[PDB]
């Protein structure tokens, strides 16, 4: 029941990286309540306000030699340091996914049969899920959740696919990822 | 001398009163 | 653009409420507890090979304190806008009965970074094994926010997620059960 005003301060320091350190962009962002105010891009050399909330601000610490001449070398000193200290466990993480695929547990439409093929904890985001029908990518009535954060540094996703039951045929779910040096498969007894 | 590696944080400086 | 690291911050008034965290895209590596004073890395792994010296986050704060201060009146004392938040439950992986799992709530595109989940189990409150993250940072500057339950498949419970956050009109709740 509190309806009382609220106040927010953001600040967000940023690195950028591009090719492993050959190119690094840092950025300062100041931001308040929800509009960023102030920003100091490696790029520009000098705080520039975004609003005129951060007009004040810019003008501060431009006037500041030492102080800007900090900021100017953040991309060394705060940017690649940060990203040699944490590249072995975050540039080079690497989870397998957990493959499997099994019919939904809810169907509407009742002579069709929705596949379901799900690809569990794996990392970095950047996947590939595709179907086959034997040998012939089901390009068609493929529907995926998309990329999904676990928040844990996994992610998952599904990958639908309506079919018609039929004898003789053997579906199969094939996932390519940076983990794995050849696709992962996993084929459906139907 | 085994040696710790620290994530270096931007230090956020104070900014000046509006004056008077 | 291949990686981004992003030091993210935040004061808020009245509230008095800091956050101070790491992100390497789009995951939490750590944040700082205001109240014990340490850092706390995301993964226990994270801290056998960085460190990170609290106390640096602690002096941003307060610094951020001070600066929204002078920012809230320069401003005449615009408050920010209440943005409610969108809420998924979903599974950390397929469900099957006995094994072991854990549900994710996932409260999204919200600010400001205040709200209340809580779990329940047929109706009851349950906190047993639960945890969550703190608040992470959107390219709009909303946040994002988990919280997890870890639970043994029943067909006979059912599960919401329940929010509560300034800008809905009402408390949400998102339903999950074996199904």
């Amino acid at each position: 029941g509190d309806t009382r005003p609220r106040f927010l301060q953001q600040d967000k320091y940023e690195c950028h990286f591009f090719n492993g350190t050959e190119r690094v962009r840092f950025l300062h962002r100041d931001i308040y309540n929800q509009e960023e105010d102030l920003r100091f891009d490696s790029d520009v050399g000098e705080y520039r306000a975004v609003t005129e909330l951060g007009r004040p601000d810019a003008e501060y610490w431009n006037s500041q030699k030492d102080f800007l001449e900090d900021r100017r070398a953040a991309v060394d000193t705060y940017c690649r340091h940060n990203y040699g200290v944490g590249e072995s466990f975050t540039v080079q993480r690497r989870v397998e996914p957990k493959v499997t695929v099994y019919p939904a547990r809810t169907q509407t439409l009742q002579h069709h049969n929705l596949l379901v093929c799900s690809v569990n904890g794996f990392y970095p985001g950047s996947i590939e899920v595709r179907w086959f029908r034997n040998s012939q990518e089901e390009k068609a009535g493929v529907v995926s959740t998309g990329l999904i954060q676990n928040g844990d540094w996994t992610f998952q996703t599904l990958v639908m696919l309506e079919t018609v039951p039929r004898s003789g045929e053997v579906y199969t779910c094939q996932v390519e990822h940076p983990s794995v040096t050849s696709p992962l498969t996993v084929e459906w007894r139907a | 001398n085994p040696v710790v590696h620290f994530f270096k944080n931007i230090v956020t400086p104070r900014t000046p009163p509006p004056s008077q | 653009e291949e990686h981004v690291i992003i030091q993210a911050e935040f004061y808020l008034n009245p509230d008095q409420s800091g956050e101070f965290m790491f992100d390497f895209d789009g995951d939490e590596i750590f944040h700082v507890d205001m109240a014990k004073k340490e850092t706390v890395w995301r993964l226990e792994e994270f801290g056998r090979f960085a460190s990170f010296e609290a106390q640096g986050a602690l002096a941003n704060i307060a610094v951020d304190k001070a600066n929204l201060e002078i920012m809230t009146k320069r401003s005449n004392y615009t408050p920010i806008t209440n943005v409610p938040p969108e809420v998924t439950v979903l599974t950390n992986s397929p469900v099957e009965l006995r094994e072991p799992n854990v549900l994710i709530c996932f409260i999204d595109k919200f600010t400001p970074p205040v709200v209340n989940v809580t779990w329940l189990r047929n109706g009851k409150p349950v906190t047993t094994g639960v945890s969550e993250t703190v608040f992470l940072p959107r390219e709009d500057h909303l946040f994002r926010k988990f919280h997890y339950l870890p639970f043994l498949p029943s067909t006979e419970d059912v599960y919401d997620c329940r929010v509560e956050h300034w800008g809905l009109d009402e408390p949400l709740l998102k339903h999950w059960e074996f199904d």
